[PDB]
C-alpha cells in the first residue's frame, strides 16, 4: 500500500551513544586490506 | 668609567667594490693584511609538496 502521509525515519529516536562505534566495529569484519607506506610512522 | 682608548685607526672601515680594490690599496698603503673568501649560500631545493609526503620523513608533524 502506497503511503505518503508517514514518516519512516523513525530508527534515530532509539540510537544511543555507542551506535556508531558499535557500527564500526562490526562493519571491521567486511573490510579489505589496507596499504602500507613501508615505516611504522613518519618519525620513524 | 668611560672607554678610553689610545689606537686612532680603530673606527676605520673602508669599503671596496670588489676584493682585488682592497688588496691593492693594502699593498699601496703598506699594511700587512689577510683576506677571507666570500662565502655565499649554496642553493637549496624546497617543496611544498614534501611536507606531504606519502612514505618519507619529511612529513610534517603539524602545520
Amino acid at each position: 500500500p502506497f503511503d505518503n502521509t508517514t514518516y519512516k525515519n523513525l530508527q534515530h529516536h532509539d540510537y544511543s551513544t555507542y551506535t556508531f562505534l558499535d557500527l564500526n566495529l562490526d562493519l571491521s569484519k567486511f573490510r579489505m586490506p589496507q596499504p602500507s607506506s613501508g615505516r611504522e610512522s613518519p618519525r620513524h | 668609567g668611560w672607554a678610553s682608548t689610545a689606537d686612532p685607526l680603530s673606527n676605520l672601515v673602508l669599503t671596496f667594490s670588489t676584493k682585488e680594490d682592497a688588496i691593492a690599496f693594502a699593498e699601496k698603503n703598506g699594511w700587512s693584511y689577510d683576506v677571507e673568501e666570500r662565502k655565499v649560500p649554496k642553493p637549496k631545493s624546497k617543496s611544498y609538496g614534501a611536507n606531504f609526503s606519502w612514505n618519507k620523513r619529511t612529513r610534517v608533524s603539524t602545520k
